[PDB]
């Protein structure tokens, strides 16, 4: 084996560097020019706060098998990572840093990398995913602790030492590194900010959430203190590996990416453990605004059906906001979670509801979904009933946004409801003014319908739409449907 | 569609 400083980059990423003239960003989704003029051994800057340098940890840390998945890698990422590993962590603590290399389109890109001191490679036979992928690297390794990094990371100065504290302190916790942020167009090296933590909305898609006033306030007494997060990013961190394993690893059927950060910190949270984000470990990571590589079914499918597998095990009712926001994700097959709910139940984990309350409290849970009601603009004019009753006419008033003569409904029944009146169209004879007239499930000169991109009101049946024209001389009218101005109503929720 | 970068310090 060749120690990493022997190790020739030069030859090792010259054969794949961009050609003259093609697009940097093609293969990888960042910049490949930039990442392969920067030598594996980099120098970084600390990013860590100042306390850090005196914080302490025991001596007889429990060692630990760093696996790094990867897909068709840039392999100066690559090769950068893992000499990040083996430059910045005590040799000691680095019992193996297993590559499991899924299915690469160039099986040299991992086994060349092979040779370096400590270096293991297991290439899948066939495309795994990342969550398969890190499985096996993990039930192949002989460490007492895992590491899970992305293939595209640079490992901070005593990085480790501060995530194995905790782990060895009590095996329950799952932790993760502050992840600083290598720019993916010049790959400069930036630190994050430490007032951070891992959320979501409900459309379960992670997000970094800001600290509230008062979290923030109670950490000045030791701004390193180990933060507790509701998420973890998910493709870094350290984690007890008998507590891996009887936990219930990764669910097995998630594909490619996506969502099993959700549910590996959902599941943590509700069986017993706690997930930290840990200020004084820091380690840079590439983001990228798209994924280079394939998702079969496309990434929108595949995001969603693994999803669907974390919400419907472990949200319960819950899981209902998420298909809410997300309407497209009710129509994806998702396959049998029978092993998955036994986990739950074997784990006498807790229900959701004490997730919300007690790790998350912060996200808001949205109202339940109903008909809305709102204004009909037009210009500045919204649709006033001009404060009349049965029989009178409406038309246009500059908009108040104070509800009153100008709150309206759209039926599920087609009627521009307010209050008990409706729009009635008394004479369909082109130019004929429309009048209020109490609702009735049963007229049919009282439907009416949204067209053109929900821009206009035409009445059912007809090819006449609320036209405002006629404004000034009596209120508004049904009139041919037309590029007009006047025919403009858009529903504006208040 | 990827995980996103955090605000930096
Ligand atoms: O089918 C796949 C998809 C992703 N990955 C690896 O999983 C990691 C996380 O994926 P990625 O960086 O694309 O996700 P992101 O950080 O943008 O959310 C990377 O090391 C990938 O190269 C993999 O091994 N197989
Ligand atoms: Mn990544």
């Amino acid at each position: 084996k060749v120690r990493w400083p022997d190790f020739n980059q030069e030859a090792y990423v010259g054969g794949t560097m961009v050609r003259s003239g093609q697009d940097p960003y093609a293969r990888n989704k960042f910049n490949q020019v930039e990442s392969d003029k920067l030598r594996m051994d980099r120098a970084i800057p600390d990013t860590r706060h100042d306390q850090c340098q005196r914080k302490q940890w025991r001596v007889d840390l429990p060692a630990t098998s760093v696996v790094i998945t990867f897909h068709n890698e840039a392999r100066s990422a690559l090769l950068r990572t893992v000499v990040s590993v083996l430059k910045k962590s005590p040799p000691h603590l680095i019992k193996e840093i297993i590559l499991v290399d899924d299915y690469s389109n160039d099986p040299e890109d991992g086994a060349l990398l092979g040779k370096i001191e400590k270096v293991r490679v297991l290439r899948n036979d066939r495309r795994e995913g990342l969550m398969r992928s890190r499985v096996r690297g993990a039930d192949a390794a002989q460490a007492k602790v895992l590491t899970f990094l992305d293939s595209h990371c640079e490992c901070n100065e005593h990085w480790l030492e501060p995530l194995l504290e905790r782990v060895a302190e009590d095996r329950t916790r799952v932790v993760s590194p502050i992840i600083d942020v290598i720019n993916m167009d010049n790959f400069q090296y930036v630190g994050a900010s430490a007032d951070l933590k891992g959320g979501f909305d409900w459309n379960l898609v992670f997000k970094w959430d800001y600290m509230t006033p008062e979290q923030r306030r109670s950490r000045q007494g030791n701004p390193v203190a180990p933060i507790k997060t509701p998420m973890i990013a998910g493709g870094l961190f350290v984690m007890d590996k008998f507590y891996f394993e009887e936990l219930g690893k990764y669910d097995m059927m998630m594909d490619v990416w996506g969502g099993e950060n959700l549910e590996i910190s959902f599941r943590v949270w509700q069986c017993g453990g706690s997930l930290e984000i840990i200020p004084c470990s820091r380690v840079g990571h590439v983001f990228r605004k798209q994924h280079p590589y394939t998702f079969p079914g496309g990434s929108g499918t595949v995001f969603a059906r693994n999803t669907r597998r974390a919400a419907e095990v472990w949200m319960d009712e819950y899981k209902n906001f998420y298909y809410a926001a997300v309407p497209s994700a009710r129509n994806v097959p998702y396959g049998n979670i029978q092993s998955r709910l036994e986990l739950r139940k074997k784990l006498s984990c807790k229900p959701f509801k004490w997730y919300l309350e007690n790790v998350y409290p912060e996200l808001r849970v949205p109202d339940h979904q109903d008909i809305a009601f709102g204004a009909l603009q037009q210009g500045t004019n919204c649709l006033d009933t001009l404060g009349h009753f049965a029989d009178g006419v409406v038309g246009v008033y500059e908009c108040h946004n104070a509800g009153g003569n100008q709150e309206w409904a759209l039926t599920k029944e087609k009627s521009v409801k307010h209050m008990d009146l409706c729009l009635t169209v008394v004479d369909r004879a082109p130019g004929s003014l429309i009048k209020l007239q109490g609702c009735r499930e049963n007229d049919s000169r009282q439907k009416w319908e949204q067209i053109e991109g929900n821009s206009k009101l035409r009445h059912v049946g007809s090819n006449l739409c609320l036209d405002s024209r006629t404004a000034k001389s009596g209120g508004l009218s049904v009139e041919v449907c037309g590029p007009a101005l006047s025919q403009q109503w858009k529903f504006t929720l208040n | 569609s990827t995980t996103p970068a955090p605000t930096t310090k």
